[PDB]
């Protein structure tokens, strides 16, 4: 396994998907674990599935229970599906449609389309059966940093860049993106529940939260948020994560309610298990793969 | 031959990439020289102290395979103009890291990206680096023709694109470019690496780009539409900008993904292959493009062997003046006269005796009988005339061995024939020295050439703005060099507006007083936004009636190599905004011994009088 | 390959001539440019006006044929130091003359004779017109080994030949070319043709002649001995002569009457073909002959993969730091202790890893167990570094990304090895690294190197002071180049006396005070007469007990070119009798920032402190 | 040399604002029932000829405070002049230390720091880089006098001192030089072409984990004028303690205060200004383990080159 994991995310059974890169040394290549005892990870030897991909994550994602989607160095955006056993991660399809490092992955709602963000500045939406991109958008004006999906508008996602834009899509309209001058974006996440608010991240540390009709603000990092998941209780916590290796969990006022400083590089991913609601586990370039017991 | 190269974000093995980039037929290949993605702390705890190695070993490849076969890339998130401190501290940190190892690898050359309006603190720490060593590696800054943010889709309904026109707007990214190369001060190893989009801009914003160091064009994939058979093509206004990159002979490079390589690359060699083939002239003036020379001084100095040889080489310029002599004898003996009137023919400035052979080829064309005098100062140049003489042409031609404002002619002359002329006509003396040789003209004789006059022409060119400077000499003034002109085969410019007349001269000269001085004042309107870097120099003859020469390029003589344009340069770039006049002054020069020229700029603004009493160059008389 | 030209006088036809020579082996030839018995007249009537031409054509050859094939000569009458006034003014401006002609031919070189004690007229008409354009051609003075008036036969019985020894006066040729360049200010087109005769002087005769530009040497036929066979040969003393002269690269020149050339010349390819071919360091050298270079400095500058890969090219370096390692680890180590006593090693300036692997193979050569550090500033290196302590070295190698001097060390060192050496031993600053070093050390821990001393030796080379003083450049002290050492492979140049110690350092440094400045005053016998151009550098070192390194030539380590001598220049040229002893002061001098060196002459003639206190030169901290 | 430490000491201003800043430090740090028990640890840090250490006495004297000093200097020829004052006048109560601030081993922590190590532009004397040296041996809630400075710019115009910044040129050196470089003047034959504005600031003492005095600031000076900018003027604030400060801005000019004269940044070219147009100036403060520099470029209305790259034509020696 590669030192910088890049992705860490639990599916409902409750086994670990991780994907990885090497950022350094001489082969700068890339691979995909499967963990069905998430505490082994990151041990190759106590792992369910693995494969070595040709070139780095930069992100990926859980298409259904079975698949995989993948955003690569490459310029491509690749599926991989596990085996009937669950013990191999075979390539369905590798489309090199991006002329640049794909940098984020993202299922639409119906769990058949995703959208994926590059340094060519394009997002392109997908049609994952066919194994074709539906439509391309060249909206921002430098790299996307984010796309995230809307969990039930299968038509809608937000996208974020480096040309200060954070775009609400309604693929139905003509002319489909709306903008939403602070500092870049740099994550975001829907709200699990209230389907027209959202968090996003900025590269200056501060978490803020956004209702999509119509704001609330906390400087949560002394770096550039990297991550923001929620959690899946009743009323959710959100997980925020960064580039000053720390981990913060704050509660629907942005308020702090956990941190953990245990990596000792950037943390690259946070994903909340589905069996136990209080434990949240992250990952970073330190090659740890962190279990926290979140209060 | 095209020189191309591939750009790549994305290099799992080294060796493994190079291999299938050289196998595609590409000459090098641009790559990141550490991950794209990997950032680097270098101020907090605990990323800080992250385990090494922080990039792939110099060990890869081979000392030569680095120096000539990579072009280092900066890494995507380095953003020394970021507006967060801590972005900007750490970019500061990353890029000097970035280029300290280009440096210790031997990279040819290392891309640098312009793709905002700010790049202060990048040309900053850019210009630190270039002062830190004596290193000859070259830094290529990737700018677009087209700004992104002019470039994206209009879809975003609460944010639309600008739909009027704004022509300084349009031309945005090369304020960029200009900015970071004057934040600089001009550095020979910052150049352009073109970024061309599948829509080209208007005709002015690809125009700006002329006379700039253009030293690659990156065509992506994607501006590559199909013909029919399946092979990659492009429009014909990209082949047009394409044929026009290629008289620059820039590095071509490919990026994007293949929508088989060696297709795109083959394309690019059959538009090389397909274009018009290198004429007389092109052929001659091969080498010497943009190559500053000091004009000849003929007079002061004694011409070597093989610079009369070089004249000799031009089969135009003689065979114009042939046709001058033959026309003037025709029109000065007639018919009935034929075989009893003797012209005496006087050749002032002989050298070898290419305009004597000229002169007897014209008799015996025009039928008439001709007395010649060969006159030459060079000492050198009469033991040639005086060989010839002996060997071939006898008591026909009298050789004299002297100076034509000296000599003390046995008879007058019907016709006296001189080539005396330099680029700016006048400049190598040809006024001063006729003026001396016109009273042993017979009162109704002739002068070839009659007539000449120069013309000026206000020009662009960063490239050899740049050149110029280069010619500081120590033991001299500093600024010497931007008050001189040098003979030039101007290639990488922009001329700003068409050439206009500047000085005259009439051979012989009948007038009371007889003053070679003049004063010019010369308004150029400029249709463009532009720099003004110089002004170049050109000239037309006539040397009898219809014959003329001509290096004015709309007017130029076909296949005439004998004179490039000359160059008069300016100590400070002049901005020069679309509608604006530039107006320049000329002033020719004397006392009795030496002959100069003054110039200086008065609109759109001042420069300083150059050349004050010719200080920096003289022409001996 | 041996490059010869055939000298004449007498040229009847010039192509029947060439290819005459040209056929017989010749490369060039040497030859009048007007005949020699055409004696010329430019004051006086009626024979100033005499009908030309003067000479012939310069047509009769191809451009390339007078710039390549071609050496003229000055007509033998030319006499510009004559006693006769009108004899001096004619031969000035003859001289004149037949140089210009030279010039306009594009001659690659011309010869002028130094044949009597005073050519200071000659010198003044020659320097004249090397102030006359801009030009690269050559000037070979013809100077004998042996003055003719020296070489006559003792046959006038009222005026018989000097019988007795005359040290100075047997070497009054050299001081004939010493004047002669000295009036015409070291100019780089003057070099020296050495005419050979049939009896060589004595040793100290040929001697002066080192560290003399001589670019030709001209063998006459009749030095030349017939062997039984029939074929031409040379005595033992002038083979021995000849193959110093192959040494130096001169060209040959055969000059007389034949007594069948080709025949001449193939003796002489033999005698090339037949001599010791070139070693290791001779065939790594070749191409750096005298070429001047600023010493490195990786302290103060981050040295390039390239540099790093020419250090690693040295076999003998790092076989003789294994061996020193080696030693050390069975002396500190008994066989008892073996498997249980874990050395601490710490290379010190680690590179890219040469001495880690040295250190590897001493240990597994020596069978005891050693626990490493390779310390490194360099983060360029530390890439090399750490991606091999990844894929080879493992745990056993620990790397440490640190100046020496700041590094906090985990533990202390039993062995500290180190390659922080110039080519004047402490010049990359090896005292001052070690002493910041010293305190990890272990109180009976060892240093390698141990010791080291450098070595200084006065030096004659007119070539190197010339090219010390081409070195000037704008925007400094116009003489800063000769204040400053340069790394140099000397080769034309003499060796005035035995080097001599000058600066010794000793580490670990045990002394309650350690200060790194010295003072050194040497004295140096000169059994010569001769000029002293600057001091040749050289050192030694012990690495431990009896292995050592070293760079003095009568001591220098076989094989081992990674460094090469360093010279010290003076402003001043300083003349020499033959038994005057010359005495040097150096300094070592420093601040808290800077290192630097300060020297000068005080005996025979004193000379400036060159460098006063680091002006023109220091070794940055 | 003496006589520019006798022509420091001919300002009564600077001393009497250095009196009250510690006068008014020593009775916030003192309360008046420890006032005979507790002695405050007073360091002059680059004491020269002693007039500080005379305010700090007339200071502890004025507060009816007890003090024991420290006076720090580097040159040992004003050393001489503090052993003799000293001997003659101090006692015991100051103890001289000739060293410089960044090596002084301290035999205890200090309770106030009191120094005088400010250029024309604030921090191009090294105040800086000093005063974190000396900073460990201040105690954990001592106070610095000064705590604080910052220095502003000001475009200007004045073809008179361009022309004299031309003159400048000198033999073996780069040939311009001179424009590359700051000049201390009294700035007479000038316009100011906007008001002055802050450029860098420093606190004392420099609470924060990493420690960088590196610098990089970006001005926005309206014009409403037309003119030629030849250089900017710089100036500088500092407070001393609380409302006590010392001020060379022309604005806020401390009256009577002679020890500073404006600064000049000079540009290599005359720059052009419309009225309306906005001249954008960039300032940079750089170094090195060895060397202290500033680089300066216009950006508009028209840019400028980078002036004193690398620190080629000045530097600061640390
Ligand atoms: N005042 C003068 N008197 C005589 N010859 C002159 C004078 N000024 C220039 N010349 C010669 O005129 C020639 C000018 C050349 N540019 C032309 C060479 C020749 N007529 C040709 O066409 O090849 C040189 O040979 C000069 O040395
Ligand atoms: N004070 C220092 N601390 C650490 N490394 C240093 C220091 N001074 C010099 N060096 C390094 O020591 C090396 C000296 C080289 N001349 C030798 C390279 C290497 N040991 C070899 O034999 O190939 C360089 O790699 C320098 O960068
Ligand atoms: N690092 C240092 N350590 C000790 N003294 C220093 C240091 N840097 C500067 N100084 C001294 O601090 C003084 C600064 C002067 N501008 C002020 C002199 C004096 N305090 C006065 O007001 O008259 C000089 O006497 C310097 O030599
Ligand atoms: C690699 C290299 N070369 N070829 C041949 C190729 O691409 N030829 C080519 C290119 C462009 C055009 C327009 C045409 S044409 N004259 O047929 O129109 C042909 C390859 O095929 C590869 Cl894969
Ligand atoms: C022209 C060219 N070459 N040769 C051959 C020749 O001269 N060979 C030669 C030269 C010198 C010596 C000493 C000897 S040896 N080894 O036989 O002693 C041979 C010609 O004969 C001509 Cl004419
Ligand atoms: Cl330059
Ligand atoms: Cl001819
Ligand atoms: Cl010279
Ligand atoms: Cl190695
Ligand atoms: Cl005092």
């Amino acid at each position: 396994m590669e030192r910088q994991l890049e992705a860490a995310r639990y599916r409902s059974d409750g086994a670990l998907l991780l994907g990885a890169s090497s950022l350094s040394g001489r082969c700068w290549a890339g691979s995909l674990w499967l963990f069905k005892d998430p505490c082994a990870a990151p041990n190759e030897g106590f792992c369910s599935a693995g494969v070595q991909t040709e070139a780095g994550v930069a992100d990926l994602t859980w298409v259904g229970e079975r698949g995989i989607l993948v955003a690569s160095d490459s310029g491509a955006v690749e599926l991989w599906e596990l085996d009937e056993n669950e013990t191999l991660i075979v390539s369905k399809f590798c489309k090199y449609e991006h002329d640049d490092i794909v940098s984020t992955v993202s299922v639409l709602s119906s769990g058949t389309q995703a959208v994926s963000g590059s340094k060519d500045i394009c997002i392109k939406v997908w049609d994952l059966a066919q194994q074709v991109v539906l439509s391309s958008y060249r909206a921002h004006a430098a790299q996307v940093t984010c796309v995230a999906a809307s969990p039930h508008k299968d038509s809608v996602f937000l996208s974020c860049s480096e040309d200060n834009r954070i775009l609400l899509w309604d693929t139905r309209c003509p002319k489909p993106a709306s903008q939403i001058p602070g500092y870049l974006p740099t994550s975001l996440a829907w709200h699990p529940q209230q389907s027209e608010v959202f968090v996003f991240g900025d590269e200056n540390g501060t978490v803020s939260l956004v209702d999509t009709k119509s704001v609330l603000s906390s400087a949560v990092h002394s770096q550039c948020v990297t991550g923001l998941v929620f959690s899946p209780h009743s009323v959710p916590f959100l997980a925020s994560l960064s580039e000053d290796c720390s981990l913060a969990v704050l509660d629907s006022s942005l308020s702090e309610l956990f941190r953990s400083q245990a990596h000792r590089d950037f943390v690259r991913d946070a994903t909340w298990s589905p069996l136990n609601h209080s434990l949240l586990t992250t990952v970073g370039w330190d090659h740890q793969v962190v279990h926290h017991v979140v209060p | 031959r095209v020189s191309s190269g591939r750009d790549l974000n994305c290099v799992p093995e080294i060796a493994d990439t190079l291999g299938a980039v050289a196998k595609q037929g590409f000459d090098f290949l641009c790559m990141p020289v550490f991950h794209p993605r990997f950032k680097r702390e270098f101020i907090q705890e605990p990323a800080k102290n992250r385990p090494g190695p922080q990039t792939r070993s110099d060990l890869l490849l081979s000392g030569r395979d680095w120096n000539t076969l990579i072009v280092g890339k900066l890494s995507p998130w380095i953003r020394p103009d970021s507006k967060v401190e801590k972005i900007r501290r750490n970019s500061e940190a990353a890029m000097l890291q970035e280029l300290n190892f280009g440096a210790y690898l031997g990279l040819p050359a290392f891309l640098l990206p312009l793709n905002q309006e700010d790049n202060t603190n990048l040309a900053r720490v850019l210009t630190n680096h270039i002062h830190t060593g004596h290193h000859s590696s070259m830094f290529w800054m990737r700018v677009p023709l087209v700004a992104p943010e002019d470039l994206r889709d209009d879809i975003i309904e609460n944010a639309p694109t600008t739909h009027t026109e704004e022509y300084s707007g349009e031309e945005k990214t090369w304020m960029w470019w200009h900015n970071f190369r004057t934040l600089c001060d001009y550095s020979k190893r910052i150049a352009v690496a073109l970024e061309i989009g599948a829509d080209l801009p208007s005709n002015h914003v690809i125009d700006r780009w002329l006379g700039e160091p253009i030293k690659a064009a990156i065509l992506p994939t994607s501006i590559f539409l199909t013909n029919k058979k399946g092979f990659p093509v492009l429009s014909k206004m990209h082949q047009r900008l394409i044929f026009r990159l290629l008289k620059l002979e820039v590095q071509f490079i490919i990026t994007g993904t293949n929508h088989e390589f060696c297709s795109y690359l083959q394309y690019l060699e059959y538009l090389s292959q397909n274009r018009p083939p290198p004429n007389a002239y092109e052929l001659f003036a091969k080498g010497y493009e943009d190559y500053l020379q000091s004009p000849l001084q003929p007079l002061m100095d004694n011409l070597e062997s093989q610079t009369y040889e070089v004249f000799e080489k031009d089969p135009i310029k003689y065979s114009q003046y042939q046709q001058a002599i033959y026309k003037c004898l025709l029109d000065r003996v007639p018919e009935e006269e034929k075989d009893t009137n003797v012209q005496v023919l006087m050749v002032l400035g002989a050298g070898r005796g290419p305009l004597v052979n000229a002169s007897l080829r014209a008799a015996k064309q025009a039928d008439r009988r001709i007395k010649l005098y060969a006159v030459e100062k060079n000492p050198n140049a009469v033991v040639t005339l005086e060989n010839w003489q002996f060997e071939e042409w006898g008591s026909q031609v009298t050789v004299v061995s002297s100076d034509m404002r000296e000599w003390v002619a046995p008879e007058k002359a019907d016709i006296i024939v001189s080539e005396l002329l330099g680029s700016f006509a006048d400049n190598e003396l040809s006024p001063e020295c006729l003026d001396g040789a016109q009273h042993f003209l017979k009162d109704d004789g002739v002068s070839i050439p009659g007539e000449y006059t120069s013309f000026l022409a206000p020009i662009s060119s960063s490239k050899l703005y740049n050149e110029v400077r280069a010619c500081r000499e120590k033991d001299r003034d500093p600024e010497a060099q931007f008050e001189m002109p040098y003979v030039v085969r101007l290639h990488n410019f922009h001329q700003l507006s068409a050439p206009q007349p500047c000085f005259t001269f009439s051979h012989p000269n009948r007038d009371p007083m007889i003053d070679n001085n003049r004063y010019c004042t010369l308004e150029f309107p400029v249709e463009v936004n532009t720099v003004l870097h110089g002004f170049a120099g050109y000239f037309e003859t006539v040397l009898y009636q219809d014959i003329t020469l001509s290096i004015r390029p709309e007017t130029h003589s076909p296949g005439m190599f004998s004179w490039f344009p000359i160059l008069f340069p300016i100590k400070q770039p002049i901005t020069v905004r679309e509608g604006q006049t530039i107006c320049v002054r000329f002033w020719r020069c004397s006392n009795s011994k030496k002959v100069w020229y003054e110039w200086a700029v008065t609109a759109p603004v001042c420069s300083a009088i150059h050349n004050p009493t010719g200080r920096s160059y003289t022409i001996g008389l």
